[PDB]
């Protein structure tokens, strides 16, 4: 710092409108404002906090579930457990991605494939496969929850119908995330600069449909419970239904959050809400699965 | 509302 | 993109050595490499994941502690609870800081105070006060753990000694974080570009000393337990001491982690380990406090 | 080993 300039005394500079004369593939002159750079950095800082939260959430729900379980060895326990372990592993590899050479400011501003190196594409593929090993956990948690919900004393017509439709929908979504993943692969390896997000988007719609369906089902069960307990029950549920509606016993909150996800800013680095729906669903699976594995009438 | 968008190497949420 | 350039075909460009002709207070010409910018961004992305982890960890230990507590209303329960609530609040305001105008790439490269606005200095002060309302929680958790550890049947000479020294050390550290906070304030408000980290550093040493002291104490208790139970105990602890040494019942792990914290790279955006010691200590307070509130002999 | 360093507006950990 041999000397400053009068520009430093200017109280109304407002940096954010200035220029960066960087070098790109399009040439050695490419102006960009500090505000766009800071927004690109705030997208990374905004999408890192949520996956740190997910990693810590799943890590500290795994230990609690492990140590507190009164009864173990039931399929739903291991299923939710391995779901949270795939959450932790997905968050780990997504932290690797965030600090990797694909989220770097260099590739964003400067579309130079030479910065990219092989193996990072293997980490991208691995993450896209881990998302499928997570949705598979969720869906083999939900069919193995419906199979306990509707069975036994209940009628085998509504129950078989509900299980059939949920199983068909779930296998269909898993086949969607996969073909999506493979198509994304065949491109990211064919050409690093390409993208394929349509099938990802339709898969997210279909998962939102899966969780909306499960929530609709468990509120239908709540209506049926209240109706039966009114016929000749022990005074019904006295001030005990206040929780069930929206206290994460049911899947209402993720059903709202997915829907509010699309009504945000046009991707101002914040795709958080859809990252919140999956965490809240996988963390609420124990409560709904212990809500469904109940007598429901006495 | 808007479609979700993925960066050229952003894996699935 | 009217047209590309031959530079895009060059397989050996290796971006990271190129130039950014940005504008600073020192002038309108200031070259910096992409690698330094990416390291400044990776410091934010590296220090965001840990505080997302802290926020989710404390949030999901708060609910668990709340619902699972067999016996409530004891002072240590509310003390650890409010400690985790100050963890959540600190993480919230530190997320505000990370996306605020102090961590922005603009201020880092361009030392322009005009980007800074009043109120952000109030958030900086508030965060520095919340750290003191967190250490106070920790230290009034540790004196109220020693007061239960050494009391009653045990001798009043070693116990009173240990309580006295730990209370004196703890009040001394809290007075340190505070004077540190106030001195940092009187500067950040006097001049935004200044810093004061010495007293912060000595406070961190002293807190490491506090937790090392508590760990030393609880292993001394373990030695005393084994000695007494060998004199005429019920076969001592049969394969039950394997946990206690390093399974977070004691405070050994944070005592190691603080010490390993200084032996890292010279601040390559990763001051994580000292951010890990406080989380692990506040999360292990229940285990050590339920280890200390025990008969220890029978 | 090294001293911890604070950015000009980084509050305490
Ligand atoms: C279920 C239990 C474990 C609680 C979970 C709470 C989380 C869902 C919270 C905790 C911290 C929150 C974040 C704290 C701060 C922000 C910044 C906020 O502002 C911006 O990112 C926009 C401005 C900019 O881009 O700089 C957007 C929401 C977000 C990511 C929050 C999203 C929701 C989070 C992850
Ligand atoms: C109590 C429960 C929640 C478990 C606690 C686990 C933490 C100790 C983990 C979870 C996320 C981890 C972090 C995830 C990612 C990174 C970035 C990583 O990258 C770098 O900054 C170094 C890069 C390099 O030099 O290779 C350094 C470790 C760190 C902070 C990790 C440190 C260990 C953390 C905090
Ligand atoms: C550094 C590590 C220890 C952090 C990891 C998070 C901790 C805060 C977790 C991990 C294991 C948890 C414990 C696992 C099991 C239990 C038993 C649980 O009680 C029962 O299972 C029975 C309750 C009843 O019968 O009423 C009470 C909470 C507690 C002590 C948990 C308290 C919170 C702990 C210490
Ligand atoms: C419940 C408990 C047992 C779970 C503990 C899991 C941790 C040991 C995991 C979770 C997140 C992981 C981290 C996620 C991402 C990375 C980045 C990865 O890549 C780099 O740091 C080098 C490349 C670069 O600089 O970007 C190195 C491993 C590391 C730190 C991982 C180390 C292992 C971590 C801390
Ligand atoms: C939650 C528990 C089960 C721990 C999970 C740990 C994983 C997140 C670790 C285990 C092995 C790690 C990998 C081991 C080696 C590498 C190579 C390393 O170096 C490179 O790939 C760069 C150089 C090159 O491209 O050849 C990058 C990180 C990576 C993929 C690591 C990423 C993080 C991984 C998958
Ligand atoms: C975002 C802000 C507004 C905080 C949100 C906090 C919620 C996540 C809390 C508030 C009430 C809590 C519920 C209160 C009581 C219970 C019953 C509890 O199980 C029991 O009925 C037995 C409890 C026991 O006796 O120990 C399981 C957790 C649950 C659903 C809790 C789940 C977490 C809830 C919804
Ligand atoms: C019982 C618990 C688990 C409920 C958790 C509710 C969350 C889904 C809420 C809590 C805080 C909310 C956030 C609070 C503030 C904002 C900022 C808001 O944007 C702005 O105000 C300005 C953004 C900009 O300027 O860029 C967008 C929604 C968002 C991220 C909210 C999204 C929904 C969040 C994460
Ligand atoms: C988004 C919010 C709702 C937090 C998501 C995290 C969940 C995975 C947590 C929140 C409340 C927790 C529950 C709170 C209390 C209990 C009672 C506990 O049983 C006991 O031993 C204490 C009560 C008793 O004595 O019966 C077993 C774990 C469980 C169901 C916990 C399992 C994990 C839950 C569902
Ligand atoms: C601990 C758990 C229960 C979560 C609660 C944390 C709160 C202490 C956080 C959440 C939202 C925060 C607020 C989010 C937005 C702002 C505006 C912000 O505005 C400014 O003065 C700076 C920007 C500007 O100049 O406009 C000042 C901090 C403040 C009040 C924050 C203060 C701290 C709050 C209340
Ligand atoms: C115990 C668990 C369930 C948390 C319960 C409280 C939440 C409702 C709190 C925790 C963290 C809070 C967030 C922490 C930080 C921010 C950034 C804050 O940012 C600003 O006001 C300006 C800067 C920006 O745009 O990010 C907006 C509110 C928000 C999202 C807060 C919204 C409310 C949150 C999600
Ligand atoms: C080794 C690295 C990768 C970390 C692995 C995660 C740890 C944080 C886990 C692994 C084993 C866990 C311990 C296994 C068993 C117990 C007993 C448990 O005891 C009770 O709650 C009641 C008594 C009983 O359950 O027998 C308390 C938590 C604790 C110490 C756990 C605390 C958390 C620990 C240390
Ligand atoms: C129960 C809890 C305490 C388990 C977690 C233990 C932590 C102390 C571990 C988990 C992940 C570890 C980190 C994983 C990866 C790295 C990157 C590593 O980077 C390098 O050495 C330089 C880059 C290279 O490896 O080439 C430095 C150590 C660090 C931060 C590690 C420090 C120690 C950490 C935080
Ligand atoms: C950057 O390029 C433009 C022309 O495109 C030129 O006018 C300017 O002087 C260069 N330097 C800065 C700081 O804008
Ligand atoms: C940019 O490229 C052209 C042709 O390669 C060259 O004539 C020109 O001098 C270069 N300008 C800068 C600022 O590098
Ligand atoms: C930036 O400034 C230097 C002189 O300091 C000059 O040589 C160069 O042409 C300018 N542009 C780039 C991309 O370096
Ligand atoms: C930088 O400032 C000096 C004096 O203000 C001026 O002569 C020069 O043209 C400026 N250069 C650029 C690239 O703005």
């Amino acid at each position: 710092a041999p000397s400053l300039s009068n520009l430093f005394y200017d109280p109304t500079y407002n940096p954010g409108q200035s220029t960066i004369n960087y070098t790109s593939i399009y040439g050695n002159g490419s102006t960009i404002t500090f505000d766009e750079l800071q927004g690109l950095v705030n997208s990374t800082v905004t999408q890192a906090i949520m996956f740190g939260v997910r990693c810590g959430a799943a890590a500290l729900t795994l230990i609690v579930m492990w140590m507190t379980s009164r009864s173990r060895k039931t399929p739903i326990f291991i299923i939710n457990q391995v779901s949270l372990f795939l959450i932790i592993l997905h968050s780990a590899l997504y932290f690797k991605y965030l600090l990797s050479n694909y989220s770097s400011v260099t590739y964003a501003l400067t579309g130079f494939p030479q910065f990219i190196s092989r193996g990072d594409v293997h980490v991208y593929g691995a993450t896209n496969i881990i998302q499928v090993l997570l949705v598979a956990s969720i869906e083999t948690s939900l069919v193995f929850q419906i199979k306990v919900i509707f069975t036994g004393d209940n009628f085998k017509r509504i129950g078989l119908m509900l299980t059939s439709i949920s199983f068909t929908l779930g296998i269909a979504t898993v086949t969607m995330y996969f073909v999506s993943a493979v198509k994304g692969m065949i491109v990211t390896y064919n050409d690093v600069s390409a993208t394929q997000d349509k099938y990802f988007n339709a898969s997210t719609i279909l998962l939102a449909s899966s969780i909306n369906f499960m929530s609709f089902v468990l509120v239908v069960k709540l209506i049926l419970a209240i109706r039966s307990r009114r016929f000749l029950g022990l005074k019904q549920f006295d001030s005990f239904h206040i929780l069930l509606i929206m206290s994460c016993q049911s899947l209402l909150v993720p059903s709202i959050i997915f829907i509010l996800a699309y009504s945000l800013k046009p991707n101002q680095g914040t795709d958080v809400l859809t990252t919140v729906a999956t965490l809240l669903a996988v963390l609420s699976l124990p409560l709904s699965s212990m809500w469904a594995t109940a007598a429901n009438n006495a | 509302w808007h479609w979700l968008q993925l960066k050229p190497g952003q894996p699935m949420y």
